[PDB]
Formats: C-alpha cells, sequence, structure tokens
RNA sequence: UAAAGAGUAACGGAGGAGCACGAAGGUUGGCUAAUCCUGGUCGGACAUCAGGAGGUUAGUGCAAUGGCAUAAGCCAGCUUGACUGCGAGCGUGACGGCGCGAGCAGGUGCGAAAGCAGGUCAUAGUGAUCCGGUGGUUCUGAAUGGAAGGGCCAUCGCUCAA
RNA sequence: ACUUACCAACCCGAUGCAAACUGCGAAUACCGGAGAAUGUUAUCACGGGAGACACACGGCGGGUGCUAACGUCCG
RNA sequence: UGCCUGGCGGCCGUAGCGCGGUGGUCCCACCUGACCCCAUGCCGAACUCAGAAGUGAAACGCCGUAGCGCCGAUGGUAGUGUGGGGUCUCCCCAUGCGAGAGUAGGGAACUGCCAGGCA
C-alpha cells in the first residue's frame, strides 16, 4: 500500500538475515533452512566486509520471495524467546516428577498422545531414575531423560 | 491521489523526411505501432523502428487498398 | 442411399410441377445433419460429457466432437477453453442414412406423440428440433444410461424461404403438426 | 439545480472562451433569445432564468433549453497555501460565447415572448437579444 | 467467400516475393484444366506463359486436369523458359496445399533443369 | 472416413412387429427388434 | 522472485554452460533441450535444469 | 497537459512495473469475434449452435497508448535462432549507458523451395564500477620446477530502493 | 384479457460541448535538395582560457489560481 | 484487328454497396464416381484425389438504375505568420496562406502483359 511501508518491512527482514549469519555453526543446523539458503550462509561470514553487504543483499533477496514465519518461529525457539517454547519446557519438566516418582501412571499419556514413544526404553530409564534417587546417588542419568523427551518433542524420527 | 509523476518520453516520430538522402542502415522513423509500413528496400526493426537497407533518398508513399502510408527508398 | 434414390426419382419432379423452377438443380438439397449435446453441469462431473459423447458415438456412425466454451463469463463460473458440450457433424451419405432412422422408428417411438412442430423456423428455411428422452433410439441401451438426457437435431437447407421447407419435408414425409 | 449525474473526469481544465458561434439560427421554435455578451452561466443562473420566465408563459406552447453546464470548477479551501493538490468540489459553471441561442420559445404571441424574455434577461449576467425564426 | 479465402491467404507470399524483387511462377487450379504462368519481378508483365488449354499439348493426355498431365504442362512451360535466359524462378503456394496435382507441376519444372 | 476411430458399420436386418423388413445402417448388434415403423403407424387416424 | 535461476550444462565432457531461468514450482521436471556449443562446433543436448 | 520536428516543468489529472513464458519463441499450414434477430431442450441475461447485416467496435499474458487482416488475434506438427565470434551504419542522451541493426564465418530448426529465426506486437519487468563463489586459459608465477597469489573470459553475486 | 393524469430502454431528425475523441483539417515551425543576390566564414572539427547553472517584466498560446493578483510553472 | 472469358499488376471507393436484366460450344463456380498419394485431439460443406452426366440455382463477369456510400468546386466563413491599433479576460486594421462543413456538379471506372474461344 506504500513503497516505504514495504521498505521498512524489507529492512526488518534484512536485519533478521544479518542475525542468522551471526549465529554459530552448531546451532545453525537446528532451523529448518533450505540447502540453497544454507550454502549461502557459510560463505557469508568468510567473505570480506563489503561482500557481506552483497551477501546480505543476496540473503534478503530469496528470503522475501518465500514464506518467513516458520523460519522466524523456528529461530524464536532456538533463542528461547517465543512464548510457546518456554511453556513447552515448563510442561516437559512438569511430567518429569509426574513420571520419575511413579513410573507407571504417567506413561499412558505419552503413548496415547505421542505414537513415536519407545515404551520399551522409557520404563528402563525410569528404573534407573528410581534407583539413583533412592540410593541418593548423583543424577548422572536424569539429564538423559530430558534429552529423550526433548528429542521426541520435535519429531526426532 | 499521490499524483505528480510521469515517465521520460523517449524520442519517437517522423525523423527522416522525404527527399533527403540517407546511408544504408540508418533509421527513418521511430514509431510505436505500424504507423508507417516498410516498402521498397526498407526493413522493419524489432520495435517497429524502420531502417534503410540500401543507400538512396527516402520517399513517402501511400500504397495499399487500406490507404496505408508506406516508406520506400530509391537508389540515387 | 435409398432415400437419395427416393429423392431423385420422385421428389425432384414433384417440385418443378409445383413451383415451376427454371433449373432442375435449383431445388434445395440437404447439406448436413447437426446433433447438439449439452450436459447438465460440466464442472460437476466430466464423465457425464464423456458418457454423452459415447452415447452420440452410439447413435451415429462416427466419433463426435467436443466443443470448447465460446467465451468465459465471470458471473456464471464458465472459463474460456473449458469443454462445455459435445457435437457431431454428418456429411456424405450420412444425411440420408440418418434421416430414415429419425422418421421411420425414432419419431414414431416418441411417447405421447401427436405431431412434430410446424413453426420452429429461422426465417430462411432451416428447420430445427430439440427432443427429450433420446432413449427412444435403439442404439442407446436403457440399462447403461446414467440419467435422462436429450438431443438437438437440425436440418441444413439452401432454401430461401420457410414455405419452401413445407414442400421439402412433405416430400420427405413428415406426418403433420 | 442542473448537473450531469455522471462525468468522465471529476475535474476539467479551465479552458478558454475564444471562438465564434454555432447555433446562430433557431431550428425548433419561432422565437428565441440570443446572447450578445461573453461570460459564463452557472446552474443557478440557468435555473433562475427558466423559473422566472416559466411564471410568465402558460403551459400552452413549448420551451427549449440550449445551454448545459458541461464544465466543472473547484475552489480552494481556507487557510491552505498554493499546492496540496487541486481545489475541492463546490459548484460547476458553463461556457458561453456571444452569438448562439440560449432559450427557444414557441406557441404564444410575440408580446408575451417579449415580456417573458425580458424578465429572464436581467437575471442572466450577460446582455441578450431577441430574434425571430426566418425561412431556412 | 470461396474465392476471397484463397486470395487473402496467398498475398503473404505475394508481398514477400515482391520485396525480394525476383521472378515468380504462379499457378491456379481449376477442376478441369490447369494454367501456368511466369511473372517478372516488377509484376506488370509476364516473361513466359504456357498452359494445357493450347491444342498442341491438348492431344497427348488422358484428362486435362490430373497429376499425370501436370508433369507435361510443367515440363512444357519449363522447356520454353530455358531459351528465355531466366534460368531461375521462385515457386508460389498460391493458397493451395503443396500436395496432389501441384506436385507434378513443380516436379516437372525442377526435373527439366529449373533451380527452385 | 477414418478407420479405427469410428464405431462398427455392420449390416443388420431390422423389422417391426407389423411386418416391415428393412436394412438399416445402424450399430445395434446382431439383430434389431422393432414394434413400429414409418408405415402402419396410427398417426393419420388419431389427428 | 518465485523463479529460480538455473544453469544448463552440455551433456558432453566440456564445461561450457548456459544461464536461464525456469519456475521449478510449476515445472519440476528436468529439461530436454539442445543448443549450439561452440567448443565442440556442433549441437549438444542440455540437461540438469534445477 | 505540450502551443502539428524533437524535447518542455509544477503539491497538474489519470494510472502501472521489480514479473511471467522452455511456450505464451521460430517456421510451416489452417482459421477469423464482440453486440443483436429467428429457431432450438433441462437452460437461465453465455453453455455449444443452423441461418443472418459487421471484417474487428473481440482479442492482442499485465496499466495505458500506438499498431495488428500479409494478421502481431486463434489452432496443430516439428522445434530451440532465447546459438557462437562479429557486425559496416544510424538514433538517443554531456557522458557512462541504452535501442535499431543490413550483412559475414560455422552449426542448426521449419517448409519443397523462394526465405524466416541473434526471443515474446512494441513501449516499464531493472543496477556501472570496486570487491566475493565456480569453470576454463601453463596468461603470469619476485633464484630454478611447482605451488600460493594475480590477470583475462562467461557466470550466477542489490529494496546499493537515497 | 382490459385500463391508467406514473416512469422509460432502443432507433429516428435536429441542437451543443470535450486536453486525456478525430470519419476532416490549416497558418507557422521543422528536415532535405536546387538557385540569383547579400552578409569581415557569420558554418563545422580540434586545442587554450573562462564565466554562469538565484532571473524579473511585457506580448503571444497554456497549466494552477476566481483568466483574483507587482501570482507560480511552461515554449 | 474487333467481341467474350481467365490469370498476374498499375491506382485504391469518380474503384464500392443495393436493385433489375444477361451468360454456358468456349473460359469459370456448384453438382457425380471415392482401393490410394496428403493426416486428424471431429465427418470429404471447407481445404487433397481417379471422372464431364446435369445445371447456370448460389457465386462471378457484363449492362442499366444516382437509393446509399464516395469525390468535389467557385465564393463565403472560422483560423493564422508578419507589423500597428483598441473600451486589451477579447477584437480591428494592411498584407500573405487560406479551413472544416454545405451547394452546384461529377460519378454505375480507367490502364499494362499473357493465354483461350467466336469473327
Ligand atoms: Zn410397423
Amino acid at each position: 500500500v506504500s513503497k516505504s511501508e514495504i521498505k521498512r518491512d524489507a529492512e526488518e527482514l534484512k536485519r533478521l538475515g544479518a542475525e542468522i549469519v551471526d549465529l554459530g555453526k552448531n546451532a545453525l543446523d537446528k532451523i529448518p533452512l533450505d540447502a540453497d539458503l544454507r550454502a549461502a550462509i557459510e560463505l557469508a561470514q568468510r567473505i570480506k566486509m563489503e561482500g557481506r553487504r552483497r551477501q546480505l543483499q543476496l540473503i534478503g533477496k530469496m528470503l522475501r520471495q518465500r514464506d518467513v514465519e516458520p523460519i522466524r518461529q523456528a529461530l524464536d525457539k532456538l533463542k528461547n524467546r517465543h512464548n510457546q517454547q518456554v511453556v513447552l519446557f515448563h510442561k516437559l519438566e512438569n511430567l518429569r516428577d509426574r513420571l520419575i516418582d511413579q513410573g507407571d501412571d504417567a506413561i499412558a499419556e505419552v503413548l496415547n498422545l505421542w505414537p513415536d514413544a519407545d515404551r520399551q526404553q522409557l520404563r528402563t530409564l525410569i528404573r534407573n531414575a528410581k534407583k539413583e534417587k533412592e540410593g541418593n546417588k548423583p543424577p548422572k542419568s536424569a539429564r538423559q531423560i530430558f534429552q529423550y523427551l526433548r528429542e521426541l518433542a520435535e519429531n526426532e524420527g | 491521489t499521490r499524483n505528480g509523476r510521469d515517465s521520460e518520453a523517449k524520442r519517437l516520430g517522423v525523423k527522416r523526411f522525404g527527399g533527403e538522402s540517407v546511408l544504408a542502415g540508418s533509421i527513418i522513423v521511430r514509431q510505436r505501432g505500424t504507423k508507417f509500413h516498410a516498402g521498397a528496400n526498407v526493413g522493419c526493426g524489432r520495435d517497429h523502428t524502420l531502417f534503410a537497407k540500401a543507400d538512396g533518398k527516402v520517399k513517402f508513399e501511400v500504397k495499399g487498398p487500406k490507404n496505408r502510408k508506406f516508406i520506400s527508398i530509391e537508389a540515387e | 442411399a435409398k432415400l437419395h434414390d427416393y429423392y431423385k426419382d420422385e421428389v425432384v419432379k414433384k417440385l418443378m410441377t409445383e413451383f415451376n423452377y427454371n433449373s432442375v438443380m435449383q431445388v434445395p438439397r440437404v447439406e448436413k445433419i447437426t446433433l447438439n449435446m449439452g450436459v447438465g453441469e460440466a464442472i460437476a462431473d466430466k464423465k457425464l460429457l464423456d458418457n454423452a459423447a459415447a452415447d452420440l458415438a452410439a447413435i451415429s456412425g462416427q466419433k463426435p466432437l467436443i466443443t470448447k466454451a465460446r467465451k468465459s463469463v465471470a458471473g456464471f463460473k464458465i472459463r474460456q477453453g473449458y469443454p462445455i458440450g459435445c457435437k457431431v457433424t454428418l456429411r456424405g451419405e450420412r444425411m440420408w442414412e440418418f434421416f430414415e432412422r429419425l422418421i421411420t422408428i425414432a419419431v414414431p417411438r416418441i411417447r405421447d406423440f401427436r405431431g412434430l412442430s410446424a413453426k420452429s423456423f429461422d426465417g430462411r428455411g432451416n428447420y430445427s428440433m430439440g427432443v427429450r428422452e433420446q432413449i427412444i433410439f435403439p442404439e442407446i441401451d436403457y440399462d447403461k444410461v446414467d440419467r435422462v438426457r436429450g438431443l438437438d437435431i437440425t436440418i441444413t437447407t439452401t432454401a430461401k424461404s420457410d414455405e419452401e421447407g413445407r414442400a421439402l419435408l412433405a416430400a420427405f414425409d413428415f406426418p403433420f403438426r | 439545480m442542473l448537473q450531469p449525474k455522471r462525468t468522465k473526469f471529476r475535474k476539467m481544465h479551465k479552458g478558454r472562451n475564444r471562438g465564434l458561434a454555432q447555433g446562430t439560427d433557431v431550428s425548433f421554435g419561432s422565437f428565441g433569445l440570443k446572447a450578445v455578451g461573453r461570460g459564463r452561466l452557472t446552474a443557478r443562473q440557468i435555473e433562475a432564468a427558466r423559473r422566472a420566465m416559466t411564471r410568465a408563459v402558460k403551459r400552452q406552447g413549448k420551451i427549449w433549453i440550449r445551454v448545459f453546464p458541461d464544465k466543472p470548477i473547484t475552489e480552494k479551501p481556507l487557510a491552505v497555501r498554493m499546492g496540496k493538490g487541486k481545489g475541492n468540489v463546490e459548484y460547476w459553471v458553463a461556457l458561453i460565447q456571444p452569438g448562439k441561442v440560449l432559450y427557444e420559445m414557441d406557441g404564444v404571441p410575440e408580446e408575451l415572448a417579449r415580456e417573458a424574455f425580458k424578465l429572464a434577461a436581467a437575471k442572466l449576467p450577460i446582455k441578450t437579444t431577441f430574434v425571430t425564426k426566418t425561412v431556412m | 467467400d470461396k474465392k476471397s479465402a484463397r486470395i487473402r491467404r496467398a498475398t503473404r507470399a505475394r508481398r514477400k516475393l515482391q520485396e525480394l524483387g525476383a521472378t515468380r511462377l504462379v499457378v491456379h487450379r481449376t477442376p478441369r484444366h490447369i494454367y501456368a504462368q511466369v511473372i517478372a519481378p516488377n509484376g506488370s508483365e509476364v516473361l513466359v506463359a504456357a498452359s494445357t488449354v493450347e491444342k498442341a499439348i491438348a492431344e497427348q493426355l488422358k484428362y486435362t486436369g490430373n497429376k499425370d498431365a501436370a508433369a507435361a504442362v510443367g515440363k512444357a512451360v519449363a522447356e520454353r523458359a530455358l531459351e528465355k535466359g531466366i534460368k531461375d524462378v521462385s515457386f508460389d503456394r498460391s493458397g493451395f496445399q503443396y500436395h496432389g496435382r501441384v506436385q507434378a507441376l513443380a516436379d516437372a519444372a525442377r526435373e527439366a533443369g529449373l533451380q527452385f | 472416413m477414418k478407420k479405427d476411430i469410428h464405431p462398427k458399420y455392420e449390416e443388420i436386418t431390422a423389422s417391426c412387429s407389423c411386418g416391415n423388413v428393412m436394412k438399416i445402417r445402424s450399430t445395434v448388434g446382431h439383430d434389431l427388434n422393432l414394434d413400429v415403423c414409418s408405415k402402419c403407424h396410427p398417426f393419420f387416424t388419431g389427428k | 522472485g518465485i523463479r529460480e535461476k538455473i544453469k544448463l550444462v552440455s551433456s558432453a565432457g566440456t564445461g561450457h554452460f548456459y544461464t536461464t531461468t525456469k519456475n521449478k514450482r510449476t515445472k519440476p521436471e528436468k529439461l530436454e533441450l539442445k543448443k549450439f556449443d561452440p567448443v565442440v562446433r556442433q549441437h549438444v543436448i542440455y540437461k540438469e535444469a534445477k
């Protein structure tokens, strides 16, 4: 509706692209980014400062022509700034004590709602979780419980 | 309504009038449509820019059953 | 071509004794037969048009043609180039062969028939019908029909007046109105 | 008041009042009023002149109108400098060139025509004259 | 119309050959006998013309208009065009599809030694 | 006429119950059973 | 924007390639197009249209 | 607006573009609509039409304009000339740039051939240089041989949108 | 099927207007050629040096404005 | 070389449209016989064939018809270059160029080459 209205909208997308290049390689693969865009990211930091502007012009160019919300939404989870991400972790730890203290009454909800949960391994993990807590041993396996639930949270496959 | 803007009107129109000699390959008239049709020894450009194909003097003729203005050149 | 012979031996001499035509071939002759078909809703089901073409392929001796939309209209959800109906043109010996099937068996089998129309004329001398329940024809089987359909048959004639069709169909023996 | 319901463009250039007349002679009635001066007629003036003469002529006869507004004009609102687009919609006017007929009359004697046209001539901002239809 | 349809479709070649400024060989079909003419590049005059109507060739054929007889009129017009010195013509479709009795018309001229 | 694109053209012998035997260019099949015909039809009596 | 720029590489062993644009969304199939190649002085097929 | 070469401004009036098309390009062949009359079934103010005054008021991927019957409008087969190196000459701008471009060498597609094809009927669909990726070039390679690096060519590299 | 102090599509004859309409269409301007006469080559190419890139008014044809302006912007 | 017909052109309505008459030995257009040579997103109206039995119905050519379309004066008028003037939003004067529309009138074509048929 206004040429300058598009301008600030496009410029806002430009600084978003400048945030992707300023993000580490290990966390770069987390976002569902296409290979064509991904390949342009690695060349962006290794190019000289003036070429970064051209690369920033590149990154903005084919990022506007496609959908942006899933990329922005996925980036928000990694930054842990989207509201649904932090509450998801709240319920993820809310089912820990619901499961680590009983071990039988909490598995029903997980299997009924999530069909990719390996109940063969989950029961054994709770067996170790009960053993370490009862024997007042350091929680060397409690961390792995959260990783498995977190991994299955976003379709581990 | 946010008006006040116009394009740069490029240089068209009858530009090589009849009775003058031109060298081969020189344009005669730059036109949008086929206001003037190519005639004897005259070629039509991609954008209907009539260009000469041989040396001579340009003459203007109105030929055809539809009274269409044709552009032709004769060897001098 | 038994009607073509019937046209040659009796029809031609009858008309010169009636309208005293100067030229023997000046008398108008049949040119072609038009069978026009239209489904209830083309966009609803394309198989209906395909079945309609199959029915027209059964009634005629040749495969019919599919017609495209003449012009798209935005208010009636019709797009340009979209197949909207089916048709077939018959030429050569096909006029005389198809004409006998119409008047000998097809028209007499029409339910509640009291006479074909005697007013549907364009003003020049070409005579047009639109008939319902094409199932009267024996080629179209009554068990394979999916719905009740119709057919539009028109005659093509070089006649210059509507009154001249009166005489021509009289020679072709249309019963009455 | 008189105005076309639909216009091709919401506003039109100012234009000029140069040139000669076209409708020198009346071709519908026997008597008519012809403009002698040069100026402009608005919708109000046309309505006022027609109303003023209508009260003087009985329904017997016939009345013709030869002037239409056909020309839009706008006015600039208060406390606005030069620019900010063109003016706002206030009213329209018509172009008048001296020599063409304004109103045409028929059906009642000349004496009533003189009285009727005299009453409507004053409310017109231009000097007019009376003419009689001739052969051909 | 029957005649206007072929006239309007053949002027595309007529303008093209006129622009090229080269002689053209034009033929029009008739359901009984076929003509054949050769036109100068100017178009205001002919150079050689030979048809099958002349009785010289109208006695050595079965039917006037046919493929078998088309190779005779085509050869005859080409034979008498050799001494003219033109040595070259340009064929025109003349609004008729290039197949049928028109095949032998051009083939006979090509076989006689005309470069087109 | 183009082959392999049009339906069959087999000769058939049709006959109405009245007794009018005629050969009709049609594609009904092995035989064509009819009940009425152009003749012997009560059209000129009903009107 | 929606269009994706693509490169057409000669099916021969040479590395000479041509540049062009095709909409992958509507035409995801690889192109079967042959164009002149100056290095081999002939006409060669071009493939791998992204 | 713009005053009959070109060009000509304003907070002058109306608008559009940052694409798309591997077909919607080329060749060859073929064809010609809006609107209305009569007749015709579900069918109505289009369904597709049979007969008619109209040869384009229809259409021309999109805003407008100018053109388009030899149709540039419509359909089908083959198709890549939307090719490589060029390109005398002309026009437009102060210039960078941009556009037209006959014709030459090679290899092609169409049709029998004459010939056409260096993109789309045309006019907006775009970005010069510096510096980055790829391939080629033994072009060069700070002692010799390499290598690194640099150069040249094509190429994707801007909301450089001030 | 009848009727009405209501309205009216379309066509016909006449009458106008239109920068964004032209079945028509000037005077001038512009381009080129030929020629007698005149004009300190006043014409063009290149090189050196500049200045300037804030114009106002009047007439003519216009845009805006009320043809309101010692009004603005145009040739 | 005289008349008629056909093809390719000159010019593009004084070149056409409409009405009436005329033409079939010859030159043209419908109409017949239809294994094939040419190929379809659909038949031999309309384009490709091997045939002259009929007809000049439609079309085409020719002649007349001024109903329409069209061309078009002379004068007049609007406009305008140059210079001057006025009561200067617009006009006049001297001179030059001269509209559009309308009227009288014209107009039912002319011409080049070649081929065929009748004298
Ligand atoms: Zn019976």
